[PDB]
């Protein structure tokens, strides 16, 4: 395929800042109350909302990292005081 | 973080996302409150309920249990109401014995209306089978299987 | 021990069939990993 190209573009038919927002969209619009129902012109195809949620984990990925780098340098000693000050300064 | 867990893993169907926060509810004090908000599986439409199948179940109460499960925005409706649909169904043929007769599936979607199916099924094999068990001072029992009685 | 009653509790959190046979037309339950950045530059998608 042709790759594209990403550059700043100017002009338009609005003033910058702004989006063109009465473009229309195929996209259905439901009334409160159905009776004697028939079927949609335009349908919805894609009927489930997605938001299958994860989490960044970075702060618990340092904590495991401070953890072997300790333990590789055979001072496990050292642990509870390292791992305390991050804490506090993750504060 | 337990009780994030637990909500999050009793109502994984339904709700799936717990996100709980304390607030202090005044300075100079440790007294705070908590606040727990959840965010329900959504389904983008639904507009109209109908029930299809369900030749042993008559007019006058499918229309009422359509009537009453409605909700009043039509745009952003819970997976959970589906649950309820079949929740009556269901019970209506575990009240009148009919082990057998259940809400197969939902097969609208895509027109806004919510379409229960009602499958009912019926018996077409009968079949006997011969056996006998064996007396040992095991605790399990072996069995000898017979094509015909004796 | 430890790791192996973990690895059972990964596989009911992650691989969970109630969910697997509504993700078509119910939910959405899809196969991921952890999430390793929250921004991308915009010519990723080149990469497609």
């Amino acid at each position: 395929k042709p790759l594209q190209r990403y550059i700043p573009q100017n002009g338009g038919f609005t003033w910058p800042g702004d989006y063109l927002r009465l473009e229309i969209v195929e996209m259905p619009k439901l009334k409160s109350i159905n009776i004697k129902k028939t079927s949609l012109k335009q349908k919805i195809n894609v009927q489930p909302v997605g938001i299958m949620p994860r989490k960044y984990l970075i702060e618990k990925h340092n904590i495991k990292v401070l953890k072997k780098k300790l333990s590789q340098a055979y001072s496990t000693q050292q642990l509870t005081k390292v791992v305390q000050e991050y804490k506090n300064l993750i504060q | 973080l337990d009780d994030r867990r637990k909500l999050e893993i009793q109502y994984e169907d339904y709700i799936a996302e717990v996100e709980i926060r304390t607030e202090y509810v005044d300075g100079k004090s440790n007294h705070q409150r908590v606040v727990y908000k959840f965010t329900p599986h959504q389904f983008r439409g639904i507009n109209a309920i109908d029930i299809k199948g369900a030749a042993l179940m008559p007019a006058s109460e499918v229309e009422r249990i359509c009537n009453e499960c409605l909700p009043k925005q039509p745009y952003m409706v819970d997976i959970a109401v589906m649950d309820k649909v079949r929740n009556r169904i269901e019970q209506w043929y575990q009240s009148r014995g009919l082990p057998f007769c259940y809400v197969g599936f939902f097969d609208g979607m895509d027109d806004g209306i919510l379409r229960a199916n009602v499958t009912e099924a019926k018996i077409d094999n009968v079949s006997v089978r011969f056996v006998r068990p064996k007396l040992t001072g095991d605790s399990e029992l072996e069995y000898s299987v017979y094509d015909e009685g004796k | 021990n430890q790791i192996k009653t973990k690895k059972l509790v990964a596989r009911r959190i992650k691989k969970r069939y109630k969910l697997l046979k509504q993700m078509p037309n119910q939910l959405m339950y899809s196969p991921t990993g952890p999430l390793l950045t929250e921004v991308l530059p915009s010519h990723y998608i080149s990469v497609f």
